[PDB]
């Protein structure tokens, strides 16, 4: 019942037979911007199925010495499909997300991944007074890896990261995690190329281990923008 | 005592006892019934 | 294109105007940078004589 | 109130308050551009809206730019005026600005 | 039309328009009217419920701020050997709002103004330099500020009998006290002050141009009540004025060139742009040059 | 009344003070595809203001020896803005058009342009049995010029071209022409990269002439897709 | 579920449970939910009427405490021979809540904050050392604190005309007076301050990371109104900020490693535990070692 | 709080939200209808 789940958005569908419920961030569901909160007066474009669909990123390899991975939204999707085109052709963007993380193994494997969505994950640099640069933050589709996951790369604690919307992938229990993110920002809309509302982090708290024959164990991320809308149409930046 | 004309000049407001911890403790679509297995 | 006959002027001028609509609003008054002084104005001292 | 679009050297006094347009032999040519900031110095600074707004720090709302053609009656022509929301460079070609 | 406006206007959603004989984007500047084109008629808009308040741009809030109008420093000492022009433990000031440019420009944004004036007097004291080469302390002096109408008899010395103030309003205040404050009513012989006056205030031809004495609030005579100490001090008095209960008429183009004198609107301009006589706005290379272009 | 006209679509507007009514092709107005005529079952994307807006093409020079110009739709717009992006990312396309042709001159100039929208303008080649090639037909944004406007480059007659939806730009009378085109096709939707529903033709029946000082007299075309919808989302072709 | 909570919840007595198919003590952490096991289901409890209040942990009470945000010491003297970098009888401070770690950490417990800021200014004075080798007394100076919005023109000297404060809010206060106090409203262009900002505040790629100027309250320019005395003093100004009318969103893991800079969240950690990069909690000998074991 | 006997001693009056911008924006005898040509 709570272990099987089908997600269908646009022309895309995902089925999992080993889910563990799914998390709605702060008990909220994505929605379009209402008139009593709107600021931009131009009529927005709402592509619906053209942009509200699952985009699958490149898989990463779960290794013994893996420290963790992160992707920043909407930066990771800003050059992908019709969502990327609408982002490039518009000054203002607004949407939620539906994140589905996939990682399967055998019943002889062990391991635990914390899959956490951090709002405004302002990263810090290690052992220097210089702030992180543009290239350190904006990794796009490929994402980045945690330098010090123990402190979430920002001087805080990984132990308290459960205060953020999150799930676990415990290999003996489940093979996927699902998180629904509403619009999370101080402003009703934002310039998608210079600010990231959310950061998806996957951290191997319990390392992958087995004594059976070793196989490549990938982790795959599928993200579906939800209730997309764009304002301020102009020429493409790209 | 607030004789100022701007409402933001007023003293602190310490009377909002409303809470909703479930938005952080149980942010799941399917509520978990007490006693029954979660999965 | 700008197309004029021979007897008309071959260069024509545009005047541009700007205004705010009735959805316009302002906040956080401050001293205008458009005016300033580094010394007393002339005849200001005469007010004390 | 009048914009000072012609805020250039060799334009003295009242000449800065008008923009001269002439016949061209190439199509889709750029005539002029106007920067955005009603805070910094520019064509919008010495206007009623600009002068009053510079007494404040935050602003919101829509603006209107009205252009009056002051050529002869026999003069004819069509222009295109474009507002480009920020994020990229100022368009230099009509095919980009018209978007 | 006259109406009560508390917030910025809302926006209504709009659709495609292809109507013959209707051109809301076209206007006629020659009539002197501002274009009435609405955003709904120029582009396709959404519905926006605008909650932005407009209270901070009220004329009252715009002008009812205490601004410095006078600053006078004088020596508090024995003035037996002081020159004639020196302020001998007292000074006189013909009240005017034209000496400090911020308040002056704000007031000159209007042709006519009617308001009462809240006056705040702040005093500071320092031990004199070039006299004694030592610091001993600062006295808590008592000062008297007397309002003398324009042209009337003003005191000629610190201990003049004119300070008895039988009818003139006088305020006595200490340096240790909070700054003194009094409200002067709207005292013009007309229904409003003339911020600008295109005329001569005399029946002959030698009168001052642009100066209507009916708009001069009055005279402030400020003295130190205490007799002089064996050592000298420097006393600085600052007078701040705040208009209130304000009515304003006929807004005007703002001042652009720097002020030259408190007695007229004479102009010279800066040496080069910005705010030069031949160029108010700073120059750019050409009308096709974007000064702060975003380049990535 | 009938000489002034404002057209407003999306974020774009056009004003003319010397129009001559405007033509609705076959008395029809563009509309979305109804359920009782639909074939493709996937939910279409309807970008609205992002694609239903005026795109201005490159102007052409009206010369004494000019034979005429033509643009094929949607080929001329297939690489322009969000309409071009949606065309490139979708297998199926459907829309109408709003065409506004602009040409001004002085009261001392004379000339007449026939502005005609030809449905299924299948071009022919001159003095050969070989059919026209791909490069001869698909000119994109720049369009083409008539080899023999007298026969409409297809063995028919220019004189009878008034049977098609059309207007005239007579320089002593008007400076613009406006034509509204509905969806015109045997099928409810089509692959936009291989079939052109409409061909806009501008033909100088009466050549430009004057005795005043000569000036460049351009002709400018602005086309606004209307009621755009797209089906069969996939990767971009381009 | 949303509800009004004024006291800690009560306990109900519970009995023996031996029910098949009911395992309240078992949970599924993988779902991301916190365990819902109640004490009644884990052990046999009694009935307890809990009267413990929860008001002291209200976010308003948690944050609405005056905390030091700025401390600046400068010389009050004749600065003719003073260097360029010295504060010549005045200073400027870009307002920020990141210089003192207690308030900074408390604020950074949240992602978004909306509040008005009560600002209290406390001034102290001392006779200068290394100048005169004597004590004479402490003057009751008058100071001016002017609020200048972020990026706007700030005074360049103690007697600069910018201090006329035609429109800027200015407060004049004496050292002998109680500390000055003013409330600054919530002035963000957004609906809430961004305590953390994962982005760049410029349209080019050279902007500052994590610094949104829309969250900068403004600039405080503080000067001594009095002209300098023949002897020098050291004046220390402390600015305390207290949030009020607070709304908070998205709590965050608390800062563990020591702060490094006010401009970023850079971390180094202590040399060894506690609060080291490789070890936050202090070490014990083993997981079977009880650090403070009771031995009798 | 105003215990003074003269009304002009009172604090500022910031409650007059009435506006009539048309006296500056449209000071013409014939009102201009939206959409229709001005001349």
């Amino acid at each position: 019942s709570d272990r099987v789940l089908q997600l269908k958005l646009g022309n895309s569908a995902i089925v999992t037979q080993e889910a563990a419920n799914y998390c709605c961030a702060y008990g909220e569901w994505p929605n379009y911007l209402p008139d009593h909160e709107a600021v931009a007066i131009d009529k927005p474009t709402q592509p619906e199925t053209a942009t509200d669909r699952f985009y699958t990123l490149k898989s990463v390899k779960w290794e013994t010495g893996s420290t963790g991975w992160w992707w920043k939204l909407p930066d990771a999707l800003n050059n992908i499909g019709m969502f990327g085109q609408n982002v490039q052709h518009h000054y203002l963007y607004r949407s939620g997300f539906l994140i589905h993380v996939q990682c399967n193994a055998t019943k002889f494997h062990q391991g635990a991944l914390l899959v956490v969505a951090i709002p405004e994950h302002q990263r810090g640099a290690h052992n220097t007074n210089t702030s992180p640069g543009f290239d350190d933050i904006m990794k796009g589709e490929e994402g980045g890896t945690f330098n010090h996951p123990y402190v979430l790369d920002d001087g805080t604690s990984l132990a308290c990261a459960t205060i953020f919307p999150h799930q676990w992938i415990n290999l003996r229990t489940n093979n996927s995690a699902t998180i629904v993110l509403p619009w999370m920002n101080a402003a009703p809309m934002d310039f998608p190329l210079r600010h990231n509302q959310w950061t998806l982090a996957i951290i191997p708290v319990v390392p992958l281990g087995t004594r059976t024959t070793s196989s490549m164990v990938p982790i795959t991320v599928s993200i579906a923008p939800m209730c997309c809308e764009f304002n301020g149409l102009r020429h493409a930046i790209t | 005592i607030n004789f100022y004309k701007d409402s933001y000049a007023a003293s602190a407001s310490k009377q909002d006892f409303s809470q909703d911890p479930s938005k952080f403790t149980e942010p799941v679509v399917e509520g978990l019934k007490a006693g029954a297995p979660v999965l | 294109n700008l197309i004029v006959p021979s007897e008309s002027s071959d260069t024509c001028s545009l005047i541009g105007f700007i205004a705010a609509k009735d959805d316009f609003s302002l906040r956080l008054m401050r001293d205008s940078p458009d005016i300033g002084q580094l010394d007393h104005l002339h005849a200001a001292e005469a007010a004390y004589q | 109130s009048m914009m000072e679009i012609n805020n250039t050297e060799s334009a003295v006094g009242m000449e800065r308050l008008k923009v001269d347009i002439s016949a061209l032999t190439d199509v889709d040519q750029l005539l002029f551009n106007i920067p955005l900031d009603i805070q910094l110095d520019g064509p919008l600074r010495n206007t009623l809206v600009g002068n009053i707004s510079r007494y404040y720090t935050h602003w919101s709302g829509s603006l209107e730019m009205t252009f009056m053609f002051c050529g002869s009656f026999m003069a004819a022509g069509k222009l295109i005026l474009c507002y480009t929301p920020p994020g990229g460079s100022c368009p230099t070609t009509r095919e980009t600005a018209m978007l | 039309i006259e109406s009560i406006i508390k917030t910025a206007t809302d926006t209504v959603k709009s659709e495609i328009n292809a109507e013959l004989g209707v051109v809301p984007s076209l206007n006629a500047v020659e009539t002197g009217a501002t274009s009435n084109t609405e955003p709904e008629e120029a582009i396709q808009t959404r519905t926006v419920i605008n909650q932005h308040g407009v209270s901070e741009t009220l004329v009252e809030n715009f002008l009812s701020r205490a601004a410095l109008v006078s600053k006078r420093s004088f020596e508090y000492k024995d003035h037996t050997s002081s020159t004639a022009r020196a302020d001998k433990n007292f000074f006189k000031w013909t009240i005017n709002t034209r000496s400090f440019v911020q308040l002056r420009r704000k007031l000159e944004l209007f042709t006519y103004l009617r308001f009462d004036a809240e006056i705040t007097i702040l005093t500071t004291v320092a031990v004199n330099g070039s006299g004694n080469n030592t610091y001993v302390g600062l006295p808590d002096l008592t000062l008297q500020a007397m309002f003398v109408p324009t042209g009337a008899l003003t005191p000629e010395k610190q201990d003049s009998f004119h300070w008895q103030s039988g009818s003139n309003a006088s305020v006595f205040f200490k340096i240790s006290d909070p700054p003194a404050r009094i409200t002067i009513p709207f005292m013009c012989i007309n229904s409003a002050y003339s911020v600008f006056y295109d005329g001569f205030a005399g029946f002959e031809k030698n009168g001052l141009y642009g100066i209507n004495p009916a708009d001069t609030i009055g005279n402030l005579c400020v003295r130190i009540v205490n007799e002089h100490q064996p050592v000298g001090f420097t006393v600085t008095v600052r007078v701040y004025m705040k208009p209130k209960h304000i009515k304003a008429w006929a807004p005007r183009p703002p001042r652009t060139l720097p002020y030259m004198s408190i007695a007229n609107a004479n102009y010279k301009g800066k040496e080069r742009a910005p705010n030069a006589l031949s160029a108010i706005i700073g120059n750019r290379d050409s009308v096709k040059t974007m000064p702060h272009n975003i380049v990535n």
